[PDB]
């Protein structure tokens, strides 16, 4: 039945009222996974943030913190603008924790993962970025309490040799500048108040 | 004008064309041996020695023909995009190269091209020769490559003497300052101006002695047809 | 005229084109001279005599590290 | 200014650049055991701990208790704080251990004369 | 001096027949256009005039800075700048005046005087910094007004370069207002 | 601070840039969160004067201006002996001529 | 006179420094002696890198599979990881400890099966 309701999401708006009634019934019944799928469908009909959050939660199979169903009970078309303060914090913290756990897993499997990503991001970055100070240690013990902990900073006067993994031809300086300008303009379309172009000006 | 480089080339041609140094007149040997023994240097060394004194074994007309063929082939090879890119990189990484005796990547490719050019010059000059095996130039040792590189000749270089004069403006001592103030001014001026100026002038001399002339320039000078 | 010990080390020495470079892998390839022998009284005395003779006769051979007839190089490989 | 110089002198001896443990070591170094506040009063420190030529039992007891406590703390820290940078000294000790393991593996299959030749050539190239 | 010369050249580029007038002046002075550019650059650096447009307390430092600028310029090899300048005043006595008679350069110098030279500015009091900062704010306002006036007519790259040169001159005056204003007064 | 803004930024990043090159065989949202964590861990020094969104956009724009597919980047401080010998051994100008 | 003398010494020093730092670019020397020196230095350092790699290859070919995985991890760390600030020896030791966990499991199986 609910799967057919998914087609109603892709169909015309005549079944939306029936879809709203089905969503209300599901909220009353307190569905676990079908509620997530219906939330994804409804929040893909209007906006995308709540839908993708519900889909990501279903992918991690988040059984606990089932406040999304409470969000699914909101009368503003089975959703709500300016989402509940409980769900918003829950969604943000869940996203951040998933990212941190994935980073930890990848770093444990491949110790060079973070180093490779940082080097790739710093390869074409402006020189001032590459002179950023190194991260310090926040650990405790004899050091930082009785002794002294020396920093991890280095000279950071480095040369980046960028080689394509597949052997394809790399973009020249003019092509890289054109791509950078294109993306900066596209982001200016997204963000009217941003100083990204200033970074494009190389500090 | 007794231009230094041109007159040195003419002196070399005069010495080698006098007929006193024709290889047929000499039986090259290892003098240090207590028993008379032939020249036992490597085959690549012998070929490099023969190419170094190719003018001594040939008359003026044959030398001119062979050398003109070799130089025309070298020019047509230098017109290739790879050589142009190598020389562009050489002109690009000039200031940094002035700061250290360690060669960068922009110059090691140039040196590899120099080795290839030496091999190709030997192949071009002695093309019509039929008593040698150019296959010996296919895989060369490090020592053999160094031996062949010693005979490299960038014939697209300006053959005239590159020694020249430049004027670095001089700071006159100010009578209104003391000895110590004038000395500090002179030290600061020396470093901040003369050191970049002098280093850049000397590096420019080196690179101009290194970088060749584009073919059009030669035509504009009437040195190529 | 090599042995199994030298060949096992020879395959793993890659990206070598000139004998000069292979000249820097001289003692590494000299491990093909294992000369496996016991440490009995006769062998230990024989080992001492043989190694002393090899040391003194390498003095009279007096070859540099570039010319090594007895250490196989790029030809065998 | 003079005030600025005094402030700089004060800051250059801050606990994060000049160790308070270094200051304690200086005080212990410059002060006689009878004029040292931390040890003159406690005869147990002046006779039983630092007053015995052979104190193997006390050394062993202190070491065992310290080892147990630090093992417990290390296990707790390894079971948490998965994303935090350690101290430079500890990381360098770990780096030295790993490099030593790799060098042992190299030394297992490499002859002494070959190792010497390679290291001498590397040093000449460095010069 | 380089910023002032570039600004004058850029705003004389907009005026038409400016190249023709410059070539006529070069022919009248029996020099090539490049030689005339170098002669104008020499004429701009007139230390005695620079002495009359800056406080003596900072003259020697400004004199050394201008001499260093001359020594770093392409014209620094001719000789001792002062004497060299005198040479021009003995070889091309009217050229300086002629350098103001060109249409484009005349417009450039008049507008440079309008933007920067004001009676409110006390040269002897330019040794301090707050004077320079407030007058630099005034210069920025005048430069914005003149950029708007330029954008009214001539309807791009030249205008952008002119505005960049104005910004550089404003920044230089922010750093060393006494020296920058002395240079502007000397040129005018 | 708003999940709607975070998802807007994520959608922009996924639409303009191909994050699949950064991490192989992973979901776009997870890759986005991991990249945000990495940038905040390594580039937090510029958050005082540069917004995190702007910095991430700049870094991704530069990296994908280098090439749209996977790349390999090696870092050398040629002032050091070990870096310099690896600097010239690992590169060959022929590749530069081929723009590889 | 003193200034001219000092500047002449400066000219000699700067010309000699440019010779010492750039003579491998031009063929002013008849036999390209400075150029051959730089080419030889490049050859020596490249052969040193290849020698490290070939020693690694020999050791890799002379070890079993478990020690081969351990040696691969250790060699990669020695070549690149130790010189990178963002690589964690804790993570390297964690990989080594997982390998050691498998080895200890096999050891217990051999001991008490
Ligand atoms: C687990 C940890 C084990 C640690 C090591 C423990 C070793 C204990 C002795 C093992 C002997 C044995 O089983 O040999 C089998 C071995 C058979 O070959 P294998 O099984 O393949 O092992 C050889 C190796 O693989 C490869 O070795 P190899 O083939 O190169 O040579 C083996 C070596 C083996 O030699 C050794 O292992 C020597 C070290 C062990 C003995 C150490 C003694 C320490 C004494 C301290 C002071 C005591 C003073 C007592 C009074 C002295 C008065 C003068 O043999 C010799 O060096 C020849 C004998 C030279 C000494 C004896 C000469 C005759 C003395 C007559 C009296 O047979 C022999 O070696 C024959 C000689 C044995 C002599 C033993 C001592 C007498
Ligand atoms: C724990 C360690 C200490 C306790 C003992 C553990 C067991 C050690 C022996 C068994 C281990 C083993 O596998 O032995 C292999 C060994 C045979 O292997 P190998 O070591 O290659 O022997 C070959 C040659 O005989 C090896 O002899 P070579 O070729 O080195 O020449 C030695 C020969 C020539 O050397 C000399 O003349 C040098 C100066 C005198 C040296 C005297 C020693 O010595 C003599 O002629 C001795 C003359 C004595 C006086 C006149 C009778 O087995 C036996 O000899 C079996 C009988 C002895 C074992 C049972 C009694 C043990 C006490
Ligand atoms: C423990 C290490 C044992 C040695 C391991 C290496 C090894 O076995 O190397 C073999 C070594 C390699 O020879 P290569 O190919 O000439 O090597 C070139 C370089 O010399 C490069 O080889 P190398 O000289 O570096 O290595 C030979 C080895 C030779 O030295 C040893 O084996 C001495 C080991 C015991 C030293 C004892 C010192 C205390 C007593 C002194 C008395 O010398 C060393 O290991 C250097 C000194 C080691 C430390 C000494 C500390 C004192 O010798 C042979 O393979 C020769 C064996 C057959 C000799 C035939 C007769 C030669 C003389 C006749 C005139 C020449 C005719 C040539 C005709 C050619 C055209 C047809
Ligand atoms: C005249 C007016 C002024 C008066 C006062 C003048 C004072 C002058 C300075 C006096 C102290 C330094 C004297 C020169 C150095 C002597 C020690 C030395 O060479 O150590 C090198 C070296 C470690 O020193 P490092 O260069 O600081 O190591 C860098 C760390 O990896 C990473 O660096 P980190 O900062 O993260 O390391 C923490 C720091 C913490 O330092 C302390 O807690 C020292 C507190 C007592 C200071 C007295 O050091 C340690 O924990 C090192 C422990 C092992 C060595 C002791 O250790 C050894 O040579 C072997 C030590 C025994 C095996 C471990
Ligand atoms: C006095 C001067 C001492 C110089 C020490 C090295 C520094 C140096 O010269 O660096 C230049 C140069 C810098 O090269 P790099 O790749 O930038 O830096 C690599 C490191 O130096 C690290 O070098 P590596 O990666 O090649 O490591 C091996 C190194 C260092 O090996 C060791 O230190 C091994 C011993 C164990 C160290 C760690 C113990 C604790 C481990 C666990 C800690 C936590 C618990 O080995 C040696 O330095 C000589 C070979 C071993 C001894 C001789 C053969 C015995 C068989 O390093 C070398 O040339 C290294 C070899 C030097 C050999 C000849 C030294 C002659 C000194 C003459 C002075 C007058
Ligand atoms: C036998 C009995 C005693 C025992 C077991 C004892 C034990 C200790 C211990 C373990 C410490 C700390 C040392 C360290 O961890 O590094 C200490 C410090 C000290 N003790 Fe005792 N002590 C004893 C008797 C005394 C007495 C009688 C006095 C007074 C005269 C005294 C005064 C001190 C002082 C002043 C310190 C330094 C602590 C500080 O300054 O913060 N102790 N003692
Ligand atoms: C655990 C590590 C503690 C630091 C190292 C202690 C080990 C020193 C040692 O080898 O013991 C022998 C010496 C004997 O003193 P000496 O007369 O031989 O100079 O030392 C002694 O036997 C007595 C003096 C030291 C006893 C241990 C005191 C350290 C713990 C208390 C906190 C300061």
């Amino acid at each position: 039945a609910l799967t057919v309701k998914s087609e109603a999401a892709l169909w015309k708006g005549a079944e939306q009222k029936v879809l709203s009634g089905l969503n209300n019934l599901a909220k009353t019944e307190l569905v676990q996974i079908t509620h997530h799928f219906g939330v994804n469908k409804q929040g893909s009909e209007a906006l995308w943030s709540q839908l993708d959050k519900a889909a990501v939660g279903a992918f991690p199979e988040l059984s606990v913190d089932e406040t999304l169903q409470l969000i699914d009970g909101f009368g503003e078309c089975p959703d709500s603008y300016t989402l509940s303060h409980d769900l918003n914090q829950r969604l943000l913290v869940s996203w951040e924790q998933l990212g941190k756990l994935n980073f930890q897993k990848l770093k444990e499997t491949n110790p060079y993962f973070a180093s490779d990503i940082v080097n790739q991001l710093d390869a074409a970055a402006a020189e001032f970025i590459k002179v950023r100070p190194a991260a310090e240690s926040e650990a405790g013990g004899f050091l930082n309490s009785l002794g002294v902990s020396s920093s991890f900073n280095t000279t950071k006067n480095d040369i980046y040799v960028v080689q394509s993994a597949s052997g394809k031809k790399l973009n020249n300086k003019e092509q890289r500048e054109a791509y950078v300008l294109e993306k900066a303009q596209k982001y200016l379309k997204e963000d009217p108040q941003s100083k990204i172009l200033d970074i494009i000006a190389q500090k | 004008p007794e231009d230094e480089g041109i007159e040195q080339q003419l002196d070399q041609q005069e010495v080698l064309l006098s007929g006193r140094y024709d290889p047929k007149l000499y039986d090259f040997q290892e003098g240090y041996t207590k028993n008379p023994e032939d020249d036992q240097t490597s085959l690549i060394e012998k070929k490099a020695f023969k190419f170094r004194y190719r003018l001594a074994n040939e008359t003026s007309e044959t030398f001119q023909r062979r050398n003109n063929r070799m130089v025309e082939r070298q020019i047509k090879r230098f017109q290739q995009p790879q050589y142009k890119h190598a020389f562009e990189q050489l002109q690009k990484n000039i200031a940094i190269s002035s700061n250290s005796g360690n060669a960068l990547h922009s110059e090691y490719g140039y040196l590899e091209l120099l080795s290839n050019e030496s091999v190709q010059l030997y192949k071009d000059y002695y093309e019509s020769d039929a008593e040698e095996d150019f296959k010996v130039f296919e895989n060369l040792s490090s020592k053999e490559k160094l031996v062949m590189i010693a005979n490299f000749e960038n014939n697209l270089l300006p053959k005239y003497d590159r020694s020249e004069v430049h004027l670095i403006p001089k700071r006159q001592w100010e009578p209104a300052f003391g000895v110590w103030e004038n000395f500090l001014y002179d030290i600061t001026e020396y470093a901040s101006f003369i050191a970049p100026r002098g280093k850049e002038i000397a590096a420019d001399y080196q690179i101009q002695s290194a970088i060749p002339l584009t073919k059009e320039e030669l035509i504009e000078a009437g040195l190529y047809k | 005229q090599t042995n199994k010990e030298w060949w096992n080390l020879a395959k793993n020495i890659q990206d070598v084109k000139c004998q000069q470079e292979l000249n820097r892998y001289n003692d590494l390839l000299s491990q093909a001279y294992t000369l496996s022998l016991d440490n009995t009284i006769r062998n230990l005395v024989f080992k001492a005599k043989f190694y002393s003779w090899l040391f003194v006769i390498n003095w009279f051979k007096a070859f540099p590290d570039d010319f090594h007839p007895f250490i196989p190089g790029l030809e065998m490989k | 200014m003079f005030l600025g110089i005094f402030k700089d002198v004060i800051k250059l001896l801050n606990k994060k650049v000049v160790p308070v443990y270094f200051w304690f070591f200086l005080y212990c170094f410059l002060s006689t055991m009878d004029t040292n506040i931390f040890v003159s009063s406690c005869s147990f420190l002046k006779v039983e701990v630092f007053g015995k030529d052979e104190n193997t039992t006390l050394v062993l007891l202190f070491y065992v208790f310290y080892s147990l406590f630090n093992f417990y703390l290390s296990r707790i820290k390894n079971k948490n704080n998965y994303l935090v940078r350690k101290h430079l000294y500890t990381t360098e000790l770990l780096i030295e251990l790993i490099l030593f393991k790799y060098k042992l593996i190299i030394l297992k299959f490499s002859s002494i004369k070959y190792i010497l030749n390679f290291n001498v050539r590397k040093f000449i190239l460095f010069n | 001096w380089q910023d002032l010369s570039k600004f004058a050249c850029l705003r004389a580029s907009l005026n038409k027949e400016s190249e023709k007038a410059f070539q006529e002046l070069a022919k009248k002075n029996n020099v090539s256009p490049q030689e005339l550019v170098e002669l104008s650059k020499i004429v701009s650096m007139n230390l005695d005039v620079l002495k009359q447009n800056i406080n003596s307390e900072q003259f020697l430092l400004e004199k050394e800075s201008t001499l260093k600028r001359y020594r770093q310029s392409s014209i620094g090899t001719r000789g001792h700048l002062q004497t060299v300048n005198e040479a021009v005043n003995t070889k091309y006595p009217t050229l300086a005046e002629g350098l103001g008679q060109v249409a484009g350069y005349k417009e450039a110098y008049q507008a440079l005087r309008e933007i920067f030279v004001h009676p409110s500015i006390s040269v002897n009091n330019l040794r301090q910094g707050s004077y320079g900062q407030q007058f630099a704010v005034d210069f920025r306002t005048r430069a914005d007004e003149y950029v708007k006036a330029l954008l009214k007519d001539h309807s791009v790259q030249t205008i952008q370069e002119i505005q960049h040169t104005l910004h550089q001159i404003i920044k230089n005056y922010e750093q060393n207002p006494a020296s920058i204003y002395a240079r502007i007064l000397t040129v005018l | 601070i708003n999940f709607k803004t975070k998802y807007r930024f994520y959608k922009f990043i996924s639409t303009n840039f191909n994050l699949q090159t950064i991490i192989k065989n992973c979901n776009d949202k997870i890759i986005f969160s991991t990249l945000l964590y990495i940038v905040n861990l390594n580039y937090s020094f510029f958050y005082k004067t540069i917004k995190n969104t702007d910095l991430i956009v700049y870094l991704l724009a530069n990296k994908f201006s280098i090439l749209n597919d996977n790349i390999i980047v090696s870092k050398f401080n040629i002032s050091k002996f070990n870096d310099y010998i690896k600097y010239i051994n690992n590169t060959n100008s022929i590749d530069t001529y081929l723009e590889n | 006179a003193i200034r001219n003398f000092v500047f002449k010494i400066s000219n000699q020093i700067q010309n000699l420094a440019a010779k010492r730092s750039l003579a491998y670019l031009n063929q002013i020397d008849s036999q390209s002696v400075p150029s051959r020196a730089t080419i030889n230095m490049k050859d020596q350092v490249t052969q040193m890198q290849r020698e490290i790699d070939n020693m690694a290859n020999v050791i890799r070919a002379q070890i079993p599979d478990e020690d081969r995985a351990e040696f691969e991890i250790l060699k990669k760390y020695y070549v690149t990881g130790q010189h990178d600030s963002l690589v964690d020896p804790q993570d390297v030791l964690l990989q080594l400890d997982r390998i050691q966990v498998l080895k200890n499991l096999k050891m217990i199986e051999l001991n008490e099966e």
